[PDB]
């Protein structure tokens, strides 16, 4: 009997009332639309904007903590080298702004040095997350903007074939250059080659070498790009895994272990990784939203009183958008709480707190390299946990909105059955 | 699991009343927390909210007259209400942002006058 229901649960009584009512119901349904444009429309204010940017701020920060640590080396086929320097830089590295490849005779792989190959693939990841983050990430709903990214690197030593024709598809070494194109979008990418003579004035270090530029143009700075280079600079660390050893800097925080393997921290990569899977999941609930507008208004037709029975087909797409949009609330709290200190442990906790939430940089832009970035995260992770906190607590009201919008809809789609 | 609201009662306008919230250590550790009401005829209202570092944000109908504050050592939730209306009496819950899906049971506040 439903007299019986609505006398212990009346605020089921009340919702059964709004879903008669198609001001109600067009209420919730202008409360969906004001609530994606907080969600994917808006920067500082959205816990979806401020997860993202979080999942991808870690990844970035956990290479600058260990990028300088870890060893890499050897020639173009992930072959060992006899006498190798490749120098990549804008990347993070001990008392530098470049990091040095210049391991030889070891075998590149597992607990040995990291492959120039695998080092490429993560450098230009790298270099493409660090200049978008410095520009600014966009909102949520904007997935046409584009970045241009340049890098630079240079090998030096007999024998060295990191800048050769076959690792790079440029024909002559100095003053050549190639443009390949790659991927919705196309990536345009320009290569030149020059060498640089060991006397030529201007040439402080004493040897000579070849320098290669990258300029890539139209490179997609939207979430899911941003995710993906993202992800691809956590899992090539992480399968790769290569020997790593730290200066341990006599003073503050202490680094646990000191010699390894970089696939060693499985606490912090695995966070790392399920935060980006879980930023993806939350930025794949926009094209739901976007799918089921919830701008018409509804209600009855023929000036005949609203049937909740029959007029209401419009429910499954009310619900289903009230849904996508819980589902990126609840997704952007899980990204913060897999990161933030405060429910951490041990080993994993004095990483965040004393490496990764951290900055050694003498706040400066987000993006910026420089030759006391090594060690510390310099990613903007606290002020990201706090801002996701802030905007959290800066929706109470539309979550309520939100979940109602929810239960009105799916009110009308058990109607409906 | 547990959300425990208590200190609610029938009070006069003009009035006060302190509300507490025992919250165990996953739902308010690290957690922005928060109070919400639920007054007759109506659905769950948001009211305040505070994040772990202590910054408290309000609705509207509320503001300059609820404070609401968080005790971090000891997982508690409070809700100083003053200058209590008619229009305030409603059951009080508590719970983190975004929402465990269980409620607690609630604090009814009732404000009449005699
Ligand atoms: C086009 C091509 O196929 N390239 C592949 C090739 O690359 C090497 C070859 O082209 C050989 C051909 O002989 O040359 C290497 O490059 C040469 C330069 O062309 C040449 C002129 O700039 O300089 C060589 O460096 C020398 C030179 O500067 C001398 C002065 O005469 O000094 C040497 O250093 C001295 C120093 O001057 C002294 O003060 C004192 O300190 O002693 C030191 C050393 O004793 C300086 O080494 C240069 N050779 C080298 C080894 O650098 C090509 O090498 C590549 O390009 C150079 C510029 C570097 O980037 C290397 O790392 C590269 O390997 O073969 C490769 C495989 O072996 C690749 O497949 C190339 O694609």
């Amino acid at each position: 009997n439903l007299s019986k229901l609505l006398t212990r649960y009346s605020t089921l009584n009340t919702l059964i009332k709004l879903s008669a009512d198609p001001s109600a119901i067009n209420a919730a349904r202008e409360n969906l639309g004001a609530s994606a444009k907080n969600l994917i429309g808006d920067t500082k204010n959205s816990p979806a904007y401020q997860a993202v940017l979080l999942a991808i701020n870690a990844a970035v920060g956990f290479w600058n903590v260990l990028g300088y640590a870890t060893q890499c080396g050897g020639n173009a086929n992930g072959q060992e080298s006899t006498s190798s320097t490749t120098i990549f830089n804008n990347e993070p590295g001990y008392r530098s702004t470049s990091i040095t490849c210049s391991l030889n005779r070891y075998k590149p792989g597992y607990y040995g040095p990291m492959s120039i190959e695998n080092f490429k693939k993560l450098n230009e990841a790298y270099q493409i997350l660090q200049t978008a983050l410095n520009k600014g990430l966009p909102a949520l709903k904007e997935n046409n903007g584009t970045v241009s990214v340049t890098y630079t690197y240079t090998c030096s030593g007999e024998g060295n074939d990191n800048c050769s024709k076959k690792a790079t598809g440029v024909s002559d070494q100095n003053g050549g250059t190639k443009t390949k194109t790659q991927t919705g979008k196309t990536v345009t990418t320009k290569i030149s080659s020059k060498v640089v003579d060991s006397q030529a004035k201007g040439n402080t270090t004493r040897v000579s070498y070849t320098e290669i530029t990258n300029k890539l143009d139209g490179v997609p700075d939207s979430a899911q790009a941003l995710l993906a280079q993202a992800s691809t600079l956590i899992n090539t660390i992480n399968t790769a895994c290569p020997y790593f050893s730290v200066t341990n800097k006599s003073g503050g925080p202490q680094m646990e272990p000191t010699r390894g393997k970089l696939c060693g921290f499985t606490e912090e990569i695995s966070a790392i990784q399920k935060m980006i899977t879980d930023a993806q999941e939350l930025v794949n609930q926009t094209s739901v939203i976007n799918e089921h507008e919830q701008s018409t208004p509804v209600g009855g037709n023929n000036g005949k009183p609203f049937n909740p029975f029959t007029d209401a087909s419009f429910a499954q797409g009310m619900l289903a958008n009230a849904s996508a949009q819980a589902k990126m609330l609840n997704l952007a709290h899980q990204v913060g709480q897999t990161i933030n200190p405060d429910n951490l442990t041990g080993t994993f906790k004095n990483f965040v707190t004393g490496f990764l939430a951290t900055c050694n940089n003498k706040g400066s832009p987000p993006g910026t390299v420089t030759t006391q970035t090594f060690a510390s995260g310099c990613a903007y992770v606290e002020q990201t946990i706090t801002n996701l906190n802030n905007s959290i607590a800066h929706f109470g009201t539309q979550e309520q909105q939100i979940q109602q919008a929810e239960n009105i809809a799916d009110t009308l789609v058990n109607f409906g059955s | 699991v547990q959300l425990q609201e208590s200190g609610g009662g029938l009070v006069q306008p003009g009035g006060s009343l302190r509300l507490s919230c025992a919250a165990s250590g996953s739902i308010f550790s690290g957690n922005v927390m928060g109070w919400y009401r639920q007054a007759p005829g109506k659905l769950r209202e948001w009211v305040a909210a505070i994040t772990p570092q202590g910054v408290p944000n309000y609705a509207d109908s509320v503001k300059g007259r609820f404070t609401i504050s968080r005790d971090n050592a000891k997982n508690m939730l409070y809700l100083q209400m003053s200058s209590l209306k008619p229009e305030d009496t409603a059951l009080y819950y508590c719970n983190r942002l975004p929402n465990y899906r269980s409620w607690g049971q609630g604090t009814q506040v009732t404000v009449s006058s005699h």
